[PDB]
RNA sequence: GAAACAACCCAGACCGCCAGCUAAGGCCCCAAAUUCCUAGUUAAGUGGGAAACGAGGUGGGAAGGCAUAGACAGCUAGGA
RNA sequence: UCGAUGUCGGCUCAUCUCAUCCUAGGGCUGAAGCAGGUCCUAAGGGUAUGGCUGUUCGCCAUUUAAAGAGGUACGCGAGCUGGGUUUAGAACGUCGUGAGACAGUUCGGUCCCUAUCUACCGUGGGCGUUGGAAAUUUGAGAGGAUCUGCUCCUAGUACG
RNA sequence: AACCGCUGAAAGCAUCUAAGCGGGAAGCCCACCUCAAGAUUAGAUUUCCCUAAAGAGCCGUUGAAGACUACGACGUUGAU
């Protein structure tokens, strides 16, 4: 349930599921799939800057 | 913390209108599919229809590739002895149009009382025109 | 070969190029022919030089294609196309009158056949038909169709036939 | 490919000068008031909508009697739909008349009707099937189906196996009858045939479909 | 004709032509030698 | 995981967690994850049952014979 | 599967396959015609009655356009039958000293079950179908049906 | 479908095929007959009615309708 919802989250602003957990493990950021699936369904501003700090990491 | 679901009352299905002409037959069925099952919505859960109203139209201008206009082939059993039927693509565009792509889509589908539905909202038309600009559906290229 | 070969145009034929259709005009007529969309049709001085898009067998093989047909179209509308037919049998004949041609070769009824739009017969003497037309194609099918009727027989060489065409013949009772 | 509406009065036969009885059937034709005309563009199909005999003003219910009053006609006892073309269509206006004339003699025309019921009835009567041996020590099996399947393959009877059940008193239509007479002023329609059901039940002629 | 598992030239005005993916023989000299692969 | 499948592949369940990494297997939809990238092959839905044998399918690789002293095919003439 | 899955044949009722018996369309033929022979396509229909024998089969008689090959628990006994096989009686031949035995024969010899579920054939009740009602209807679809002889004429013509 | 083509290149020819245009079976899809909107996508048209209406049902007389049902007719303004 957490990577669909993170996936729906990434695909709508940028990347897919794939690149984004990439992005965010070369970014030695350690927010665990529930956390991070709890903001892209709950606040789209913060997941949008998330994503935006693993899009710059690749 | 905790995982919500979506809360059925709190969901709302917008309305999208997909032009079908040309396009390939299963390259678009997976669109529709996920869009109905409402996969790009970040509060999607499998047991709420999060899904979109889709309207397709030029349902009979879909394509298949390779020979699979003369040679796909669709078999239903009337349920008599000996009571199996075959039609093929072309032959069901051109009698059927809208049931090429709503057959491609449903079996892309959960089956089960979820599943039929979100094939509730998928609305395909054969032509140009679809009777539903009060619901103004949105473009969308998919 | 075929498609490298450029096709001469005499003064009175003409060749127009509209939107992926040639139009063929002339003297006898217009014939038309669609354009492969793997061959491109380029003109000089009133000769036709066509070439493939690019340079693949698949392509050198649809402007041959494309260069055969329309040199029948150039020669069909300069001077058109003829083709003869021969009746043999004891009380095989034929009648053309306009369009129609009816020709009695053993049935219990006279068999009646109309031409295809372009195509003209004209029967000088009761056993022998003359086909004329502007493309090769409708003349050989109206010749195919009234020659199905009866085809010719083996053994005693009875039935429509081309002229010129060579009739296997066989020998009834042998042993 | 309109027809009328009519009644079976029973059979008799007709003597032709030769020597020849034509068995034949009576039907009584009353007037056929045209009450409604379809069209395809307010129904979808162009068809003629017809009454015929009575009913009582007690037994028509208030929304057929508004029916019938904007055609202008009589309540009939029954209502019939017959569908119709362009050509059909010519000069058949709401409220206008049927009568026999729409059919001439030597014509082939199909009629339809309800079949006589026989009720509840077991497959030796209702299919044909064989009757088992009445001796040769048969058991209480002598009008019985027999066999209704194959063994553990299929494991079951087949869809549309022959059994007993409700026969009759449905639909039935025969085809190329000829109309040996035509009157118009009494109401008769003499046509060459059996023509399914009882005297008295509603028939439906219409000129032949196979033609 | 013969509609075989080997379709092979026989005289020599035997050509193999393909038509519809299948392979044929077809002789100008003798009709009995035309051939079918099948 | 192999659709389902004691014996095949990965792997040995103390219990609990709405944590993370992987194995076999997978990533268009059913169904979690690439409609990912690069260079090609296939046109048979081959892939997604089956051989001897047949064929002028198509791609590639080592060599060869002939050729503007006109090569292969066609056509004309001869073929005694 | 032995705390039981009834054997062969017949009757009744079937359902499917195609490696097609008839009818349909074709190529080749040592195909003149008429008739065929092969092979391709084709499963829509149709595809006998008897004598003998328990027989399936097979032989035979007479037909038919034809009398197909098969699967279906060698389809079908909670549908029927019970002739054979395969209980207990009896006998013959044969084997055994014998009690007995014989894919040897012969005469005789109890076939239960009121159908719960699935399936099927019919026929109803309920609710729904964006207020209710009386009628008429469109048709997504489903089923049924689909066979064939002979005579005349073309014409005693084509062919021979 | 098999089969037979027309024009036509790949492959100067040939070739039913690759582009394109035809013929062609009791077979397929319609056409005929019956059923059919529980086709939950539950369709359409014509009327009628809404402070218990329009109607439907019970009951009764019943029917070439029928196991019970259902269906059809009639119930005093009536031939059930």
């Amino acid at each position: 349930l957490w990577i669909a919802r993170i996936n729906a989250g990434a695909r709508l602003n940028g990347l897919s599921y794939s690149r984004f957990i990439n992005g965010m493990k070369k970014a030695n950021i350690t927010i665990d799939r529930r956390v991070l699936a709890d903001i892209a369904m709950h606040d789209a501003a913060t997941f949008g800057a998330l994503v935006e700090k693993a899009k710059a990491e690749l | 913390m905790k995982t919500l679901s979506a809360k059925p009352a709190e969901v709302t299905h917008d309305w999208f209108v997909v032009d079908a002409d040309g396009k390939t037959l299963g390259r678009l069925a997976t669109q529709i599919a996920s869009r109905l099952r409402g996969k790009h919505k970040t509060n999607y859960t499998p047991h709420v229809d999060t899904g979109d109203f889709i309207v397709v139209i030029n349902a009979e201008k879909i394509a298949v590739t390779g020979k699979k206009a003369q040679d796909k082939k669709y078999y239903r059993h009337s349920g008599y002895p000996g009571g199996i039927k075959e039609t093929n693509f072309t032959k069901l565009i051109a009698h059927k149009p809208e049931d090429v792509l709503h057959k491609a889509v449903k079996g892309m589908l959960p089956k089960g009382p979820l599943g039929y539905a979100m094939i509730k909202k998928l609305k395909l038309y054969a032509g140009t025109d679809h009777p539903h600009e009060a619901q103004q559906p949105k473009e969308l290229d998919i | 070969r075929v498609a490298k070969a450029p096709v001469t145009l005499p003064n009175g034929v003409s060749v127009t190029l509209n939107d992926r259709q040639v139009e063929v005009k002339g003297k006898n007529g217009n014939l038309s022919l669609r354009l492969h969309d793997l061959v491109e049709l380029k003109q000089e001085d009133d000769v036709v030089t066509l070439s493939p898009t690019v340079d693949s067998k698949e392509a050198m093989m649809h402007t041959g294609t494309i260069r055969a047909l329309l040199n029948n179209y150039v020669i069909g509308v300069t001077e058109g196309f003829e083709r003869r037919l021969q009746l043999i049998g004891v009380g095989y004949r034929a009648q053309a009158t306009g369009n129609k041609v009816t020709l009695n070769v053993g049935y219990s009824h006279p068999v009646e056949y109309t031409l295809p739009e372009g195509v003209s017969a004209e029967t000088p003497t009761q056993t022998e038909i003359v086909l004329k037309s502007n493309d090769k194609q409708q003349l050989g099918q109206a010749a195919a169709k009234i020659r199905g009727f009866r085809p010719p027989e083996p053994y005693k060489g009875k039935g429509i036939r081309y002229s010129d065409e060579h009739v296997i013949r066989k020998e009834a009772k042998k042993k | 490919a309109i027809g009328l509406v009519g009644k079976k009065c029973g059979m008799t036969r007709v003597f032709t000068e030769a020597g020849a009885s034509i068995p034949v059937t009576v039907v009584e034709i009353s007037a056929n008031r045209i009450t409604q005309v379809k069209n395809t563009d307010v129904d979808g199909y162009q068809a003629i909508q017809v009454t015929t005999g009575t009913r009582r003003d007690s037994r028509v219910t208030a929304a057929q009697k508004g029916h019938f009053a904007k055609a202008g006609v009589a309540a009939g006892r029954g209502v019939w739909e017959f569908r119709a073309n362009d050509s059909d269509l010519e000069g058949r206006e709401i409220g206008g008349e049927i009568l026999a004339d729409l059919f001439e003699q030597g014509q082939m025309v199909d009629v339809t009707g309800n079949s006589k019921g026989k009720g509840f009835q077991g497959g030796v009567k209702r299919h044909n099937f064989s009757m088992q041996d009445a001796t040769h020590g048969n058991s209480v099996s002598h009008r019985a189906i027999g066999s209704t399947g194959q063994n553990q393959s299929p494991g079951k009877v087949f869809k549309g196996k022959k059994m007993p059940g409700q026969m009759g008193n449905k639909r039935v239509t025969v085809q190329g009858l000829e109309v040996i007479s035509v009157d118009v002023e009494k109401g008769l329609l003499v046509i060459k045939g059996a023509i399914p059901g009882a005297t008295g039940g509603d028939v439906i002629v219409r000129p032949s479909v196979k033609a | 004709m013969k509609v075989q598992a080997s379709v092979k030239k026989i005289c020599g005005s035997c050509k193999v032509v393909r038509r519809k993916g299948r392979v044929h023989i077809i002789c100008t000299a003798e009709p009995r030698h035309k051939q079918r692969q099948g």
